[PDB]
RNA sequence: UGCGAAUGCUGACAUAAGUAACGAUAAAGCGGGUGAAAAGCCCGCUCGCCGGAAGACCAAGGGUUCCUGUCCAACGUUAAUCGGGGCAGGGUGAGUCGACCCCUAAGGCGAGGCCGAAAGGCGUAGUCGAUGGGAAACAGGUUAAUAUUCCUGUACUUGGUGUUACUGCGAAGGGGGGACGGAGAAGGCUAUGUUGGCCGGGCGACGGUUGUCCCGGUUUAAGCGUGUAGGCUGGUUUUCCAGGCAAAUCCGGAAAAUCAAGGCUGAGGCGUGAUGACGAGGCGCUGAAGCAACAAAUGCCCUGCUUCCAGGAAAAGCCUCUAAGCAUCAGGUAACAUCAAAUCGUACCCCAAACCGACACAGGUGGUCAGGUAGAGAAUACCAAGGCGCUUGAGAGAACUCGGGUGAAGGAACUAGGCAAAAUGGUGCCGUAACUUCGGGAGAAGGCACGCUGAUAUGUAGGUGAGGUCCCUCGCGGAUGGAGCUGAAAUCAGUCGAAGAUACCAGCUGGCUGCAACUGUUUAUUAAAAACACAGCACUGUGCAAACACGAAAGUGGACGUAUACGGUGUGACG
RNA sequence: UAUAGCUUGACACUGAACAUUGAUUGAUGUUCUAACGUUGACCCGUAAUCCGGGUUGCGGACAGUGUCUGGUGGGUAGUUUG
């Protein structure tokens, strides 16, 4: 039956794109936390 | 159009199976541009440097496959190819 | 006019709807409606505010002319009109410099009809001009608070409001409430009642005729759980307290009116 | 600082055990080839399955899985020479397809602004935001892999500039259009199919088959011209008023003069496109026929028409009118000639082994195409095009389990309970009770006929409809006319079988009674119900800056509503 | 046991003049504008249903807000119930 997952592209960059983190502060946190960690991927941004 | 950016616009001519068959039937050549080489700059550099008169230029970007050259696993850089298309007159300068 | 469906289906058995045939068929006026989209029952903030609300046909708004300051020029009436905004049927009216309007289709006004507002207005269904010019008994619609504000009082369909005094500057109003209520004369009116006085004969007949008009279904708080409604849960069939809101309020004869900047305008109480 | 325990943590290894299982019972057999090795690879002939799909093609999602060569280390639930596996190379060609771009919906952000301990919330002007509106291409050919992109032929759209001939052009403004609902139906059509003709080939391993016989084909687009079935709408003129903030020659209103027409839209048809392409076949060359009638879409006219209430986006492109400003200038118009149409995607899978399910998973996944025979039917059965035999096989034919078939006599005696099974099942006609809200109950119940052949009637009723004749500007015209094609149903007589709704498909029925009026909703994953909802009823609050609700507040919903309205509560048709 | 909300009074924003009236000081009522409100009208910023300013009109020391305060307050919260 249908999952819980539904690929879609613009609603990924949507919500958790790089424009939509910078876009908030908290997301800009998050962002921060990222670097911090030392994550090769800070985004879905692809 | 600057010199100095048609001679860079230019990468290496194409050499495959089809490159060759439409070469002499359609009187087409394959060449390795830069990236981002439009069909008009391309055009004038290849009336500039290879003295020859084109007729119209296709464009297409390869995209570049996953490779692993030993234990590490690389992608190789994209490029695009140029089908230059000549007059029916001409024929190819190579220099 | 009045007609009780035949119960071919077990839905059309109690519908009684009302048919007019001098409504006007067809697309109504082109630079009259505006864009009138739905809320569902939401504020800014995305929230449910009033429930009950959401889905229903789509409609467009037609701009309905409820100043009428376009005085001392005569129009006539071209046309009774539907309005799925209101209860109340509309009219186009054309004037004589070539302006056509919405108005609230008084009761017995017909297509052809002539209707003036102003001061040195007439006396007629329809017309419109200030309170203070109106006989006193008369039963007006559309009547202003504010002297240029726009009708607020009487729209709804069969609703009117008589003018039971005059003295001063304000007047004394019956609303259709039973209120008595002090209006300045400066305020305008219209005569006559507002048309479509037999539209509390209808009957829809099904739940699928109220969820055409973006009416949602109302859950009895008696049949919710403690959390969600204040008359809760139980084993059983269980009230055991005093009617109340879903939010603590003690409804069913509760005054909730607490306004004291309206006070003065209020001489009596409804009842 | 000492380990045997803490259902202790990590790694390795046993046990069950060479046991279950190898993932839909659609199915395989054989010959040849390669190969170390062949049930699984390729080729060939038979067999079986799907065929509103297990076929074809897109949008999402994935990203190289696409094609070629090579390898069988690991992966593939077996082997593997094979692969969506490893390695190398190749492959995606656009002014016309989509993105991009112009315009907006919901919604988002938001200069100033308001509000708020801060962080921040709302929001004007604006700017983003498709799932919507806006310019333009078709047919054939070609690769191992791309094609509406490459080639051939034949087209179309937009913009810049230059020249020639005319000319009031101009918006951040006004008007029109864009521009819009459900259901129903038939008038003409087309896609398409059947048959007839013609063309090419055959005269059949077994009784006949030179004919009313068998097989296959019988195709051609966009564009341009013509302007038809149909649909909508009176046209031109002049004087006036100024509603569209200013103006208007535009729209709006008024008055008279005039003509019986005018304009817009519009499938399909025909000519051209096309002396071409394609084309069965024959020898990279050539290549005949390429027509007619009938039937007919859910597709087109049709954004039509009728009807109904629940009353059914916006803006831009486009047309039109002028303000400021410019008057041999600019700008606009018509013709021609050149230039430009950039960038990005294009491979491949999308009823799936490639997306979502940890899997090469009996699940899910939006959109378009829609052949023949029966059939009302996109059901169903068998087939076409096309795609597959589902990645462990070979034997035997125990209990037992699973899915089915049949069954003497009886027929619910079983069981908590007719659970499950068995049974009915279609068309046409006849006929049909209590009760009833007069609509229903009802397909009540029940009964009769159904195949094939001949005649009525060498094919009737009906449909379509050619040639000829007459009429009129003279035509895609009207009357006539009926060839031809097509074509039910009924009766009569005969006939065959056990049986003619012969297969698949395809209501079991009646009586009493509780509950809920009903259609609907509900505990995704043990409860679908008498529970929730519901139309109706009553009470109650609220006079608008409404009550009420979300918000420290601003603000928003209520509602661009106004007591015949809105909110809350309880009950739940109707008598 | 508290608290959001609702609600009462006092003080501040919050004034003027008169009449009645309880004790130089309070309360009541009636008029007024100048505080303040205006989700009434027009104009400007401005080719803007936000906002600000101006004029006018209507309310008007009312409403409303701040501190303190009495009541109510399973709406919410923390707990007890040997
Ligand atoms: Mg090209
Ligand atoms: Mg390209
Ligand atoms: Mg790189
Ligand atoms: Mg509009
Ligand atoms: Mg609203
Ligand atoms: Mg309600
Ligand atoms: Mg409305
Ligand atoms: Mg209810
Ligand atoms: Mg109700
Ligand atoms: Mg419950
Ligand atoms: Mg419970
Ligand atoms: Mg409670
Ligand atoms: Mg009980
Ligand atoms: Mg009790
Ligand atoms: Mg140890
Ligand atoms: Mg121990
Ligand atoms: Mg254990
Ligand atoms: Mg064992
Ligand atoms: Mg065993
Ligand atoms: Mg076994
Ligand atoms: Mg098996
Ligand atoms: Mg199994
Ligand atoms: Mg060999
Ligand atoms: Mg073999
Ligand atoms: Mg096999
Ligand atoms: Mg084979
Ligand atoms: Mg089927
Ligand atoms: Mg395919
Ligand atoms: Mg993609
Ligand atoms: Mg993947
Ligand atoms: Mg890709
Ligand atoms: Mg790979
Ligand atoms: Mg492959
Ligand atoms: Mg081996
Ligand atoms: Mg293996
Ligand atoms: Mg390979
Ligand atoms: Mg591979
Ligand atoms: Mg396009
Ligand atoms: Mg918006
Ligand atoms: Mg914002
Ligand atoms: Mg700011
Ligand atoms: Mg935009
Ligand atoms: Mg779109
Ligand atoms: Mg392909
Ligand atoms: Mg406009
Ligand atoms: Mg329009
Ligand atoms: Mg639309
Ligand atoms: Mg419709
Ligand atoms: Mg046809
Ligand atoms: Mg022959
Ligand atoms: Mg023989
Ligand atoms: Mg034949
Ligand atoms: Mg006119
Ligand atoms: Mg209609
Ligand atoms: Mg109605
Ligand atoms: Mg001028
Ligand atoms: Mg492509
Ligand atoms: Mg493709
Ligand atoms: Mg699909
Ligand atoms: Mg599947
Ligand atoms: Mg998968
Ligand atoms: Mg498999
Ligand atoms: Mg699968
Ligand atoms: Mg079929
Ligand atoms: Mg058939
Ligand atoms: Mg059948
Ligand atoms: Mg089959
Ligand atoms: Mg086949
Ligand atoms: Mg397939
Ligand atoms: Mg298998
Ligand atoms: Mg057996
Ligand atoms: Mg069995
Ligand atoms: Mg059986
Ligand atoms: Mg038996
Ligand atoms: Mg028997
Ligand atoms: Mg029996
Ligand atoms: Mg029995
Ligand atoms: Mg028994
Ligand atoms: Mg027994
Ligand atoms: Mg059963
Ligand atoms: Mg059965
Ligand atoms: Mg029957
Ligand atoms: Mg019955
Ligand atoms: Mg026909
Ligand atoms: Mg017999
Ligand atoms: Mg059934
Ligand atoms: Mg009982
Ligand atoms: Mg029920
Ligand atoms: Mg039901
Ligand atoms: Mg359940
Ligand atoms: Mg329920
Ligand atoms: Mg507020
Ligand atoms: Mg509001
Ligand atoms: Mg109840
Ligand atoms: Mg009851
Ligand atoms: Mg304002
Ligand atoms: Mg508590
Ligand atoms: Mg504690």
């Amino acid at each position: 039956m249908k999952r819980t997952f539904q690929p879609s592209v613009l609603k990924r960059n949507r919500s958790h794109g790089f424009r939509a983190r910078m876009a908030t502060k908290n997301g800009r946190q998050v962002l921060a936390r990222r670097r911090a960690k030392g994550r090769a991927r800070l985004t879905v941004s692809k | 159009i600057r010199e100095e950016r048609l001679l860079k616009v230019l990468r290496a001519p194409h050499v495959s199976e089809k490159a060759s068959t439409a070469m002499e039937k359609s009187n087409t050549i394959v060449l390795k541009v830069a990236k981002d080489a439009t069909k008009a700059e391309i055009k004038a550099a290849v009336q500039k440097l290879f003295e020859v008169e084109v007729e119209v230029v296709n464009t297409l970007v390869v995209k570049g496959k996953v490779k692993r050259h030993g234990q590490r696993i690389g992608r190789r850089s994209d490029w695009k190819k140029a089908y230059v298309t000549l007059k029916e007159g001409q024929n190819l300068d190579f220099v | 006019a009045v007609v009780k469906c035949k119960p071919t289906s077990p839905g059309r058995r109690h519908v009684v709807k009302v048919v007019n045939p001098e409504l006007h068929k067809g697309k109504p006026f082109a630079p009259l409606l505006e864009k009138n989209s739905k809320s569902g029952g939401r504020n800014n903030n995305g929230r449910i505010t009033t429930r009950h609300i959401g889905g229903g046909h789509k409609q467009a708004y037609r701009i309905v002319d409820f100043k009428r300051n376009k005085d001392g020029i005569p129009a006539v009436v071209e046309r009774l009109e539907y309005d799925p905004n209101r209860s109340a049927n509309i009219a186009l009216v054309l004037y004589k410099d070539g302006e056509r309007r919405y108005i609230l289709a008084p009761k017995g006004l017909k297509a052809g009809d002539q209707i003036q507002s102003g001061v040195d207005a007439a006396i007629k269904p329809g017309n419109t001009l200030p309170m203070r010019n109106i006989p006193v008994g008369s039963t007006v619609h559309n009547v202003e608070m504010k002297p240029g504000k726009g009708g607020q009082l009487a729209r709804s369909a069969g609703t009117y409001v008589q003018i039971v005094a005059r003295d001063g500057a304000y007047v004394t109003l019956r609303l259709r409430s039973g209120e008595m209520r002090k209006v300045e004369a400066d305020c305008r009116a219209t005569l006559g009642e507002v048309g479509n006085a037999e539209h509390m004969l209808r009957v829809l007949g099904k739940a699928g005729a109220a969820r055409w008009r973006g009416v949602r279904p109302t859950v009895r708080g008696t049949a919710m759980n403690p959390v969600d409604h204040p008359h809760g849960g139980g084993e059983g069939r269980n009230f055991g307290k005093h009617p109340v809101t879903p939010w603590g309020v003690q409804t069913k004869g509760k005054k909730t009116r607490s306004n004291k900047r309206t006070d003065k305008f209020i001489v009596r109480r409804r009842s």
